[PDB]
């Protein structure tokens, strides 16, 4: 069962781990669960 | 989950991907909502 959680935290640290204690709840769950070897992130490039 | 128990409206707040509360000893008192109390029981 693959489960993503999604949490928000609002800070002015400009580029540092986020300090305190944070606690996150599944946005939603996904019933088919498959396994993943390896993963990759997409960034949205802005141009003028 | 069969069991007998007076329910009981509940002041507690439930998210949307929990359907079912439990106390410590894995208790429950509380189920999607509604909470369960037993009811009365004591010694004569």
């Amino acid at each position: 069962y693959f489960k993503i959680y999604s949490k928000h935290t609002p800070i002015n640290l400009v580029r540092d781990l986020p300090q305190g204690f944070s606690a996150l709840e599944p946005l939603v769950d996904l019933p088919i669960g498959i396994n993943i070897t390896r993963f990759q992130t997409l960034l949205a490039l802005h141009r003028s | 989950l069969t069991g007998t128990g007076v329910l009981t409206e509940s002041n507690k707040k439930f998210l949307p991907f929990q359907q079912f509360g439990r106390d410590i000893a894995d208790t429950t008192d509380a189920v999607r909502i509604l909470d369960i109390t037993p009811c009365s029981f004591g010694g004569v």
